[PDB]
């Protein structure tokens, strides 16, 4: 009886035939594409929809009905453990995790002669775990480390967010990094793939966020661990990066200008391509909602005027570390820091370098009429005649999404010597002038400015000498603040150094002046630092997720 | 049944002004009216002699007003329940 | 006459289905079954939703329609409704077991007209109506949306002058110290361009207009000794209310049998084909309307489409949108074909063997055309889209059947085996940059951009034995004894095949001899059934785990297209990037059949010489071991849903019929069919992961189990705030104020948050009634039929957007009229919350105030027709000749508690409009 | 290593419509029939394709455009045309002799 | 009415044509023969490969 059997499923392949050696290039390059392809408009990769919490950046849109949840984000006031926004970001990285899990019990089952790429594949894929785990950890403390590959569907009903404490699954997520060090190859032709230097300063970063410790109940701060920084300081050593040649771009605006995809200091980047044969191309859809009004729709994350308070600088060349927020930045008199001009666009100003679109305070630019300022974010934007700008239902570029930057490797390696405070606190000045230099020569394409509108610009490096402990972290965090402004890191930085609650309470206070948006805002000491664990999660997985603490 | 009754057909255009003994342009998509005088000129005592609106509009100023035109001025044009906002600049 | 006539059995009077002239015999047939909910948004098709005994599973609860001995359940609006000779409803699952394997959620009989022997006879019917809109929405013109905006402006304490569109408010304030406007006064043009002059527009009559039905049917049939045919020929169009919406219909049936060698073998047919034709509504066209603010023009200064600019709502122009849609018009052919032959060896023997086909093509063809309505616009984007769908079924049936009639004992045994199987395909192609942007220039070859090609396949395979026996004693005690053997292609070889039995018991009380002295007792039977039905009505790919290789080419919003491509070179594409594969879910092996047990009884009366007649049921369904779709437990991650069997649910129910027939002395026949039915579900049983999502109800917050299917949890609002007191006084909450609403403490723990939350929507009514009333008098036939539902809530939408100001995605969107009348301090007497531009209070919260007494009770149909006398018909040379008016969905009665109009379709789907219908019928 | 496949779909619908009045006449030995007509014709075809590449598994099952993972291209065209006609006929037959 | 099959495998491997048929005629004569009603219908599906 052949009746029941003659039809057969079509055009998929069956979970026997998918583990056969030949998919195995598939599999990894699926692991691959989901960080270009699983990302939504409300949850992208880059987390700049839960970076709106940070001082850095308002949430566009109309208004604060435009994505309730994510302005009782940004206002800390309001926030369920039943948010759509927090299961979906929980459900796409875990997503992501089971790509690459699968891509790893594939390749285990290979024959190493037979595959001589096995350990590097291997080493990728556990990369790119160990990324989405890192991330999961920076939204929400409490996880679930899912490394094992050969782990049947089943059994995942018995995992548990308590299995590891925080140090132990911190731990947990830097073996993948430091295996993906031992094993990866140098240098990579395929500009994709990681490489050897990228998994070494990814490393450092979970070793910095390690020393961090944050043992007991609550989320507050209880000491430095110097093994930790020891380990940041040997994974973040200048001789490997030299040895994958990567550098520091000799301008600012090539990390984020399209002629100048995977450069020097590009360490790690996720490749948005166009025209690529798809429906309309791997673009960035992440950063769709952030194009700017005068391309029709969306004109969210908007930068803000603290931020340009903070870029503006003294006569100096030093950030003003007490009174930058006293007065809003004047380009006739203030002396300006010149990544300002690459990181935000104010209005009166070219937009993306284009003299033919100058941003004005009209209602042309802004969706919200005023509401969240007129300031346009420009370090995930392109020039409207890029001719890398689509339009797919939302304005999204092939503008590749730089993970790692050499710049954040030296800075991560002065904090590490800072905290370490053996000595090498000069080195630490050092790397600091050494960023504060590139940013001096980086005005290739706004030297004009200075003749144009007035622009006055002035940055110095700091004078070599004897730091104190706390001013040299101060100087840290204010280079880190005008660096990797608007790049979606202000936050977890707060959190991670523990002045999150204090930062942003000054914020909240600081601004409700000019933002009625802010007139309710309230930030919890040892509740809003971290997102809660979706309850919907919770409720599937009974008796084995606990809550974060204060919710 | 449904129609507000705001009467919104009326049109607010402006023809032409004279001010004194010249006549002014006037650019609609900045809603800008330019009024050209010899350098030598005081314009702290214009006075208006005519402004063809269109036909029931009504403007702010009135024909045979005494204005000071040492910066630009203001001109709101009413027709019904509809209005548009001029800018007068005597250079 | 009942085919089981021991089970569920309703027959359904198919001259009062014609009377109401509607394309679907199904939506005709709305509430004049018990126990039988049909759901019909109002398009121009038929298309219906129907619900038998409530919802009995969580995969597809669609009912199994069975024409001509033919299984299907493709809807009834595709084919001609106008050639159907009786409709009987099997409820039951014992009584409809024998008539498939996909009986689980009821089954319709459907037996289309056949030569009447000895007789030929015609029939050409006509029927012109119009369809109006009646549930206008009510929206804020100009004004109205100004001073909403100036009131809430006010009432959250910002200048009204600085909305920056174009509004500029004269106002002030009372003694009282609240505010008052004078007037208000509007810029000419929205946009510094001077292109968009403001209007007063009325979105909802510029999309609507008055939509006209025609119907045609010619009908001819011709029987004799030796066999009978039957010819139809049936046109239907309907243009919908909303613009640039319609649907036709050609249908063309021919039946036949014939009787051979002293009536030993018979060969019959019976063959209808279908061509439909429509252009749909775009999805949430009505919503767009609604949003629209009615100060943007419909056109240009330019002629161009109107379209918002400046500060005012990126909405699309509904108007524009009808007008690009209106080419988006696909073809649908239905070939619905059945051969069938009889034998009879001798006096008690039948075989029959039974072929049937049905076979579906669907061609469409949807275009892309650019658009720019003032910032609204896709960059010029011009596509074309070629689809084409084929659907092909075919059935093999072999009965076996035997009756014996010795003594008083009647014996009738049939056994039989039927094949089933169905293969679906689609294909389609995808073209772009065009330059003329006109339908006939649009083709792929024409085309000069990106093509991609889109096709899937699949089907699966039925096998059944089944086995019927019934037994009769005296004509007064009845034994349904049947078994049933069924298999699937969609389970593994270890659990492919389930066994079902069923037994039926009834007791005719009226011929038993100790009652033969109640003369008006005519006749009174009693009934009872135990019956167990297979469920499989799942995934065709369930116990696979599949692999797709999702490169990316199908269009996503958002960018979650999940596909697999990745520029790994880092080039920016330029060429075809490497993919591979995902998983879409994960197999189970072990799947079986869902078991659905239903017990029935029914008590049949019939009284004074079967002029009151009636019947009652009471009917408890459990079904277990169900099919469902669990997903992940959420660090599954992709691929984690699953079909697993660990479901239950209960439905008990009650069900009443009723109707009255009689004369009159001075000449008046009035029939009168009453009817009323309820019901109660409850979900027993239900996986973890599918009760913590909440797809099946609860919102994700409560799990379901042990409450109606779809329950939702939410808040309780108690009122609103109506001083800074009031507000004190109550339990603390975020975004509390005057005038916002007041959210109960259900625990009473002194602050509001998520653990305030309890059962507020239930979606079952308290009972369905419906009455048919026929009178007769010289010539003059009125029919007139009412249904009625009571005690149902809804969840109003509608009122999200018509309640508040700023509940809604994005700011400045047009409300509704009633927005106008909230709590204020100058409108004290009032109860919805005061205007404010932004939701601190999170009143989009699911809760008590969206949820209304969805109870209604509407005139269904009228119908008033004169009949012309026989003597002037046969002097005329003609046969029945009758001319008729009708109106449709013409009245309606609605509880004061509902907010918004048309209970019966509370949203913004399309609306049901009334028709006013005139027709004639010849029969030569 | 080229592997593609092609789905093609074609639809022709003709669709006539005829209207003849015949007359006979019997009158004598002579026989007279006469007949006009009207007939309209119409004919409209398409056709459709789509095309895939770069396939794996290679087999008819498996290969479909969805599965597919390649170049993609599409094809099509449509045409037709109508017809009108008026024709008369007319009959003579003398003495069953003579046509 | 008629129900038709055929079938034929070419001398060349790998060639077929199958074809199913089924054609319905009829006729009507009405009111004396007066009025007459007729139809011919015909469902064809032929496979091949070539
Ligand atoms: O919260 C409600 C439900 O959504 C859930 C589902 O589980 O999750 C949210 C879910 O929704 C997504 C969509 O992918 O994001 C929505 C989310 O994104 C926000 C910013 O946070 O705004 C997005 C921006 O997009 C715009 C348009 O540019 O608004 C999109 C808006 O409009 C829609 C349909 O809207 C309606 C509903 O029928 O139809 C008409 C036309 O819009 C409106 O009147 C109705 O509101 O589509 C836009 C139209 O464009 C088309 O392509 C063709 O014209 C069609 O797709 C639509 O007709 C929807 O896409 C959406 O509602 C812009 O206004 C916004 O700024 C935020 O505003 C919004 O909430 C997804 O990311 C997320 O996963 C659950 O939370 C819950 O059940
Ligand atoms: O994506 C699903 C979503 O979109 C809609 C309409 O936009 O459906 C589109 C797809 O539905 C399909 C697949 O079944 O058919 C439905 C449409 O085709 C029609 C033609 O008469 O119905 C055919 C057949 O399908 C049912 O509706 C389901 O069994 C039957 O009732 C009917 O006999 C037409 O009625 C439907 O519109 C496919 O053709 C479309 O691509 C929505 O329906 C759905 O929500
Ligand atoms: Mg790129
Ligand atoms: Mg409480």
């Amino acid at each position: 009886d052949d009746f029941l059997d003659r039809q057969v499923p079509q055009g998929i392949v069956t979970g026997d035939q998918i583990a056969s050696p030949e998919y195995v290039d598939n599999l990894v390059i699926s692991a691959y594409a989901i960080w270009a392809t699983g990302d939504d408009i409300n949850s992208s990769f880059s987390l700049w929809n839960y970076d709106v919490r940070s001082d850095d950046c308002y949430k566009g849109g109309s208004g604060t009905e435009d994505g309730g949840v994510f302005n009782a984000l940004e206002i800390s006031k309001g926030i369920n453990t039943t948010d759509w926004n927090i299961n979906d970001i929980w459900k796409r990285l875990y997503q992501c995790i089971t790509r690459a899990n699968t891509a790893l019990q594939s390749l285990d089952q290979m024959d190493e002669k037979t595959y001589p790429l096995k350990n590097q594949r291997i080493a990728e894929m556990r990369f790119l775990r160990g990324h989405a785990h890192f991330m999961l950890k920076q939204l929400f403390k409490k996880i679930v480390i899912v490394n094992d590959e050969n782990m049947e569907p089943d059994a995942y009903n018995e995992l548990s967010n308590t299995t590891y404490t925080n140090d132990e699954q911190w731990q947990k997520i830097a073996d993948d990094f430091q295996f993906a060090y031992d094993n990866l190859p140098e240098v990579q032709i395929e500009k994709g793939r990681p490489a050897q230097a990228a998994a070494a300063a990814y490393l450092a970063k979970t070793y910095l966020y390690k020393a961090y410790r944050q043992d007991g109940a609550d989320n507050a701060l209880t000491g430095i661990n110097e093994e930790d920084l020891k380990q940041v300081v040997k994974y973040t050593d200048p001789l490997i990066m030299a040895k994958g040649g990567y550098g520091l771009e000799t301008d600012y605006s090539m990390n984020f200008l399209p002629q100048y995809e995977n450069g020097a200091e590009s360490v790690w980047a996720i490749q948005y391509s166009i025209n690529d044969g798809t429906y309309n191309g791997n673009l960035n859809w992440g950063m769709g909602l952030t194009t700017p009004q005068i391309l029709g729709c969306c004109d969210f994350h908007k930068p803000s005027q603290n931020l340009v308070n903070a870029f503006k600088t003294d006569s100096q060349g030093k950030p003003l570390f007490s009174t930058y927020d006293n007065e809003n930045y004047e380009v006739a008199t203030d002396n300006v820091d010149p990544r300002l001009f690459h990181t935000v666009g104010m209005p009166g100003f070219p937009y993306k370098y284009n003299e033919g679109y100058i941003i004005q305070k009209n209602d042309d630019w802004s969706r919200s009429k005023g509401l969240y300022g007129y300031y346009v974010s420009l370090k995930e934007n392109v020039d409207p005649d890029c001719d890398c700008l689509k339009k797919g239902s939302y304005w999204a570029s092939s503008l590749n999404h730089i993970v790692i930057r050499y710049a954040d490797v030296l800075l991560m390696r002065a904090e590490a010597l800072i905290q370490l405070n053996d000595g090498r606190i000069t080195d630490a000045i050092s790397l600091i002038n050494e960023v504060r230099s590139r940013a001096a020569g980086s005005t290739m394409l706004i030297f004009n400015y200075k003749e144009d509108y007035g622009v006055n610009f002035k940055v110095t490096p700091y004078d070599l000498k004897a730091y104190a402990q706390d001013e040299a972290m101060k100087m840290l965090k204010w280079e880190r603040r005008v660096e990797f402004g608007m790049e979606s890191s202000r936050f977890f930085d707060l959190v991670r150094w523990g002045e999150a609650k204090d930062v942003i309470n000054a914020y909240y206070v600081t601004e409700a002046s000019r933002c009625s948006i802010y007139k309710n805002a309230g930030f919890t000491e040892n509740k809003n630092e971290y997102l809660p664990v979706p309850f919907e999660q919770i409720s599937a997985s009974n008796g084995n997720y606990t809550q974060n603490f204060g919710w | 049944d449904f129609k507000s009754g705001l009467r919104l057909d009326g049109d607010v255009w402006v023809n032409s002004i004279r001010l004194d003994e010249y006549a002014g342009t006037v650019d609609y998509q900045n809603k800008a009216i330019v009024v050209g005088v010899p350098y030598d000129y005081d314009i702290t005592r214009m006075v208006v002699t005519e402004m063809n609106l269109s036909e029931g509009a009504k403007a702010s100023i009135a024909i045979g007003e005494t204005i000071d035109f040492s910066l630009p001025v203001s001109l709101t044009v009413k027709n019904g329940d509809v209005q548009m906002s001029y800018t007068i600049t005597v250079k | 006459r009942k085919a089981d006539l021991t089970g569920a059995v309703s027959v359904v009077k198919v001259d009062e289905i014609q009377k109401q002239g509607e394309n679907n015999p199904v939506k005709a047939l709305q509430g004049r079954v018990p126990g039988m909910n049909i759901t019909a948004d109002g398009n121009p098709s038929g298309s219906a939703t129907v619900r038998i005994r409530g919802i009995g599973t969580l995969n597809n609860n669609d009912p199994l329609y069975i024409i001509d001995g033919v299984p299907t359940k493709a809807g009834m609006h595709e084919l001609n409704g106008n050639d159907i000779e009786s409709i009987q409803v099997l409820k039951d699952a014992a009584s409809a077991s024998i008539y498939g394997s996909r009986a689980a959620n009821g089954v319709i009989i459907i037996t289309t007209k056949q030569g009447k022997k000895g007789q030929i006879k015609i029939n050409f019917d006509a029927s012109v109506s119009a369809s109006m809109y009646q549930s206008k929405m009510n929206v804020l013109n100009t004004e109205q949306y100004g001073r909403a905006m100036w009131q809430a402006y006010v009432n959250d304490g910002e200048n009204p002058n600085g909305n920056a569109l174009g509004y500029a408010y004269n106002w002030g304030y009372n003694a009282d110290g609240n505010p008052v406007l004078y007037g208000m006064t509007l810029s000419k043009y929205l946009d510094s361009k001077n292109t968009m002059p403001v209007a007063d527009t009325d979105w909802f009559d510029e999309i609507t207009r008055t939509g006209v039905i025609q119907q045609y049917n010619l009908s001819v049939s011709n029987g004799s000794e030796k066999g009978s045919s039957f010819f139809s020929l049936g046109y239907y169009k309907n243009l919908g209310v909303i613009k640039d919406t319609d649907f036709d219909r050609f249908s063309a049936r021919m039946n036949s049998d014939y009787k051979l060698i002293d009536d030993i073998l018979t060969i019959g047919q019976h063959f209808t084909l279908n061509r439909t034709s429509e252009v749909q509504a775009p999805g949430g066209i009505i919503e767009t309307a609604l949003d629209i603010p009615s100060a943007i023009p419909v056109y240009a200064s330019d002629g161009s489409w109107g379209g918002p600019v400046g500060g005012w709502p990126d909405r699309r122009n509904p108007r524009a949108v009808l007008e690009y849609n209106k080419d988006n018009r696909y073809t649908y052919w239905r070939m619905f074909g059945d051969a069938y032959v009889n034998l009879t060896p001798f006096k008690g023997f039948n075989l029959r063997s039974t072929f049937g086909l049905d076979y579906a093509n669907k061609q469409a063809r949807y275009f892309t055309y650019p658009y720019q309505e003032g910032t609204q616009t896709n960059n010029g984007k011009s596509a074309v889209e070629a689809k084409q769908e084929h659907w092909t079924k075919w059935m093999w049936n072999a009965i076996a059947t035997y009756q014996l009639e010795v003594g008083k004992h009647r014996g009738d045994v049939m056994i039989g085996m039927e094949l089933n199987r169905e293969d679906d395909s689609h294909f389609s192609g995808y073209k772009e940059d065009f330059s003329i942007l006109t339908p006939d220039y649009m083709w792929p070859d024409a085309g000069s951009g990106t093509a991609q090609a889109y096709g899937a396949g699949e089907g699966y395979s039925l096998v059944s034995f089944f086995g019927k026996m019934n037994y009769s004693y005296a004509d007064r005690y009845l034994l349904s004894l049947t078994l049933r053997r069924d298999g699937s292609s969609r389970f593994g070889k270890n659990h492919r095949y389930a066994t079902f039995p069923s037994v039926s018991l009834g007791w005719r009380i009226t011929q038993e001899n100790f009652m033969k002295e109640l003369t008006w007792l005519d006749d009174l039977k009693l009934r009872a059934s135990w019956g167990q039905t297979g469920n499989q009505e799942i995934s065709n790919l369930a116990r696979y785990t599949i692999y797709a290789p999702n490169y990316g080419t199908t269009d996503s919003f958002g960018g979650q297209s999940y596909g697999t491509a990745y520029d790994i070179t880092g080039s920016n594409g330029g060429g075809v990037l490497p993919s591979g594969f995902k998983r879409n879910q994960i197999g189970n092996d072990n799947i079986k059949w869902e078991t659905t047990t239903q017990t029935n009884v029914g008590i049949d009366f019939s009284l004074f010489k079967q002029s009151l007649y009636g019947s009652l049921e009471y009917y408890y369904k459990k079904a277990t071991d169900i099919l469902t779709e669990m997903a992940g437990v959420g660090v599954l991650g992709e691929g984690g849903s699953r079909w697993i069997n660990s479901g239950a649910m209960k439905n008990q129910g009650f069900e009443f019929n009723l109707g009255y027939r009689n004369k009159t002395a001075f000449g008046l026949t009035y029939d009168l069919n009453g009817n009323i039915s309820t019901y109660r579900n409850e979900i027993l049983e239900l996986p973890e992961t599918v009760a913590a999502n909440g797809k099946f109800g609860g919102n994700g917050v409560k799990s379901v189990v042990g409450h109606t299917y779809g329950a939702q949890v939410g808040y309780i609002a108690d009122g609103i705030f109506k001083s800074q007191d009031e507000v004190d006084n109550h339990a603390t909450q975020e975004g509390a104020a005057v005038g916002r609403i007041r959210y109960r403490d259900i625990d009473h723990n002194g602050v509001i948050d998520e653990r305030d939350q309890n059962w507020i929507y239930d979606p079952t009514p308290s009972f369905s009634y419906g009455l048919n009333i026929y009178l007769e008098y010289k010539n003059f036939d009125l029919t007139m039929f009412w249904q009625g539902v009571q005690g149902v809530d809804i969840i109003s939408d509608v009122k999200k957007k018509s309640d508040f100001w700023s509940a809604s995605n994005v700011g400045f969107l047009n409300k509704g009229t009633r927005l106008l009348n909230a709590w204020s301090p100058t409108n004290p007497n009032s109860d919805i919350p005061a205007l404010t531009r932004s939701d601190t209070n999170n009143e989009q919260r699911v809760s008590t105030y969206f949820v209304e007494n969805g109870s209604f009770l509407k005139l269904r149909n009228i119908q008033l027709g004169y009949t012309v006398p026989a003597v002037i018909s046969k002097k005329m040379r003609m046969d029945r000749l009758r001319f008729y008016c009708s109106a449709q969905n013409l009245l309606t009665i609605k509880s004061k508690n509902f907010t918004g109009e048309d209970p019966e379709n509370p949203n913004f789907s399309y609306p049901i409009p009334v028709n006013i219908t005139f027709g004639l019928n010849i029969g030569f």
